[PDB]
């Protein structure tokens, strides 16, 4: 599994390669249910290994 | 009579993968009932058509109504991401509205394609009959 | 020499009462100087009016500078809301100052009109003589 | 063959100093692989000169990704700003992500000049080879 | 007085239909004061009910 | 030194004519290094007799 986003290498169980900022990004922002930024899709295809 | 121009209102989404990762949600336009531009275009499942090479300019816009951050979509020519609209809107605020658009010359060679993808997978957009707040064309220079 | 292709800086706004409940105000563009249209347009109260049948590409920005949450305004083919802008920008923090900017193709036949409007009433947006971040223009493809 | 029309991707920056104290990055647009304009543009140190007088439709877009709430920039005619673009992001969030883009009609003359410059200094927007995101184009009417 | 906001029914005395979102819209934020959202004009001809 | 921004006129110490809000605007937005605002270049340019 490659976490390398624009050659920066994210947290390889807490972060995933976010198309939209080309960054690195919280896995919590997207599978956490309060957040306003809960994406089930993004969660399990981008932060598998997250919690 | 035909012209190579078209104006679309996006009425729907569908499901759709992508040639390299794009997974995004593929909209769907309708016909402006004063269309008129048969052996120029041709649309199928939300992909446009070139029929003729040309230098096309096209414009795009989406807009959102959801909760989330960050929002956008792409236009593609061919399989490659070409044009591009992001906004970021923060804030828990459940009234989020924003309309993104963008624009720009896409050289296109015959039996060329472009068509319209969300960056996410189901986001709320305005989506509906004759759309006023999303809609997508195109016009030959 | 004249040509159906204007720019208008965007100078003024007047309260306007719409054909369907559309009550947000009318926005009034100025000239640019090097702008020729006789015989294509004429313009009114905000009113721009065709001459001939044909297809428009039209483009319109306003520059809002308030402190809502939400604003936007609408470009209007005749009675009929058809282009749209919206942007949110939310918090109570007081320098808030954005562009709102949409266009599309717009079918346009021999004395028919369009307009520009606010969706709300005495919103502040950047409104002077030579404006360059409110402005809406037009030409035929 | 060689038409009035560019679609540019804009690759760098460079550090400018303007007519009117108008000390903005500089953007600087590579060719898409497909333009031919010989004998309708020249382009030096991110300044388009135009060949013959003509009325010309111009697009701009930058994709900023940096912490600040106001982000924008201006094109210039000559050196008067005509075209502007602003966005407003607020809180103190690091994911802030947004395209801004205008277009507009400008009537150029003979060897006038057009270009394309931020607002701010040393602000991070995305720049880079084959451009999706940020981009600036124009074509004659 | 219809509260059919696209096919949803708004609060009869506390919402109304905002035509910028499309959706029912409290009362609150275009009718009070302090907040920056206040609207005198969308107040008195979307909220007359209130308070 | 003129602080006059479009008729107001602007703080001599705490405020400077914002460009992009063409309105005055506090510089410790921009001279304060905690804040995300935080513009070095501005800070230096603007507001000199700040702090």
């Amino acid at each position: 599994e490659s976490r390398d986003c624009h050659g920066t290498i994210c947290h390889p169980v807490n972060e995933f390669c976010y198309v939209a900022t080309e960054r690195c990004h919280p896995c919590i922002e997207v599978c956490n249910n309060q957040t306003h930024n809960y994406d089930a899709f993004l969660c399990a295809k981008e932060c598998s290994a997250y919690k | 009579d035909s012209r190579p121009a078209a104006h679309f209102h996006l009425s729907s989404r569908r499901r759709h993968q992508g040639s390299m990762g794009y997974h995004g949600d593929m909209y769907i336009g309708n016909d402006n009932e004063r269309n008129s531009y048969q052996g120029h275009f041709q649309t199928r499942d939300g992909v446009l058509t070139v029929t003729n090479t040309g230098l096309y300019y096209v414009y795009a816009q989406i807009c959102y109504n959801n909760s989330h951050d960050q929002n956008g979509f792409i236009v593609f020519q061919g399989d490659t991401p070409f044009l591009q609209c992001l906004n970021t809107v923060p804030t828990n605020m459940p009234h989020k509205v924003h309309t993104c658009h963008t624009s720009g010359l896409i050289h296109l060679e015959r039996n060329e394609r472009i068509h319209l993808k969300d960056i996410h997978n189901d986001r709320n957009a305005v989506l509906r009959e004759g759309n006023n707040r999303s809609y997508f064309g195109i016009f030959k220079v």
